[PDB]
């Protein structure tokens, strides 16, 4: 709950920015997220997670089609009740 | 999006928001380039070299000279100093 | 003259060539000595960086860069790695005897590794006021260890070597109130004596 200032890296996480754009990374735990100036989320995530990461942005398997797992494991057609 | 999503397959895109009439926004003194390097280099810095071999990203930037003073451009001359 | 001896005591500690141990925490990247300083060519640029270090713990692992000749041989682990091989192979040596990795360079230069943390960098008579860095300029001059990037004396270790830092856009660390307990040893009298 307390604010802080920025730049910020405690506990492995570094929470820079970057081209005008703000940054949060994490490479000892496998991912870098940012944000831009109009509001843009983006989870670049290592290949260490395969067929892992179950969540929002799917499952980091080579298929397209079934990552829509949901959180009990279920192919789910719809994309919102996701 | 879409400009990104091929950047990241290993197949990078240029100059395609010079005719596009849409810039991503940016605060004043930089706007957007493609492929500017991370590690800027900024005012109060150290000049070394040949550590920054990461892959290129995409962000505004300052202009050629113009370098980098807490969050907006300033011209290379009147770089100041710290105590 | 005799062969100086950087070392890094414990996790956010560093003792100069001339004699001067101070107090840094930080959790970026750090040139821990080099020689392109001012007006010279600048053969060697060791550097040091810490990651989750500020707070010494079981974690605070260090990583290392050297990079002399042109080369890019680094080190975390437990094992030390080659990322770009060196022209003049002739002087490169590898002597992992013990609980140390002893690994010279030249004819004026030599690091050691306990494999954990320390970092006791040996220099020569060779030098005598080339290099620059967390270590200072080995000079014998004892009290001019704090020379920052920006040519200026300074009176507060925490000030200085965020003016080393490689990276000038990560986070510079906080100047802490000084205090003779720290964290866990603040307001626990009892622990205070035991670690006594
Ligand atoms: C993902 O996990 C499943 C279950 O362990 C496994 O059968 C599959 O081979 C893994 N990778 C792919 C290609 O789906
Ligand atoms: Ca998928
Ligand atoms: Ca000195």
């Amino acid at each position: 709950d307390q604010r802080v200032s920025m730049p910020y890296a405690s506990k492995g996480l570094y929470l820079e920015t970057e081209a005008g754009y703000y940054k949060l990374s994490g490479e000892a735990y496998g991912f870098v997220a940012r944000i831009d100036g109009s509001g843009n989320f983006q989870v670049l995530l290592s290949d260490r997670y395969f067929n892992k990461t179950c969540g929002l942005c799917g499952n980091f398997n080579i298929f397209a089609e079934d990552d829509f797992m949901t959180q009990e494991g279920t192919l789910t057609s719809d994309p919102y009740d996701f | 999006e879409y400009a990104r999503t091929c950047a990241q397959e290993g197949m990078v895109l240029y100059g395609w928001t010079d005719h596009s009439a849409c810039s991503p926004v940016c605060p004043a003194g930089m706007e957007y380039r493609q492929c500017v390097s991370p590690c800027a280099r900024t005012c109060q810095s150290l000049h070394i070299n040949e550590m920054c071999q990461e892959r290129c990203v995409d962000g505004c930037s300052c202009p050629e000279g113009q370098l980098l003073d807490e969050g907006l451009c300033v011209e290379s001359t009147e770089c100041p100093c710290v105590h | 003259v005799c062969d100086a001896t950087c070392s890094t005591i414990g996790m956010a500690h560093y003792l100069t060539f001339d004699g001067l141990k101070y107090l840094f925490p930080g959790e970026c990247q750090y040139v821990l000595v080099q020689d392109y300083c001012g007006s010279n060519p600048g053969t060697f640029r060791i550097l040091v960086g810490n990651k989750g270090c500020s707070h010494p713990s079981v974690k605070c692992k260090k990583r290392v860069t050297i990079l002399v000749e042109g080369g890019e041989i680094e080190l975390f682990d437990g094992e030390v790695n080659v990322k770009r091989p060196m022209k003049d192979e002739t002087h490169f040596e590898v002597v992992e005897s013990g609980r140390y990795i002893i690994l010279l360079l030249g004819k004026a230069l030599s690091v050691v590794w306990d494999r954990h943390l320390s970092i006791s960098v040996v220099l020569k008579q060779t030098y005598q006021e080339k290099v620059c860095g967390l270590c200072g300029n080995f000079d014998g001059i004892q009290n001019n260890d704090l020379t920052s990037s920006n040519l200026q004396v300074e009176e507060d270790p925490v000030d200085f070597g965020n003016s080393w830092k490689v990276s000038s856009q990560c986070a510079d660390t906080r100047k802490v109130p000084l205090d003779s307990s720290p964290a866990t040893c603040h307001n626990n009298i009892m622990k205070q004596t035991m670690v006594d």
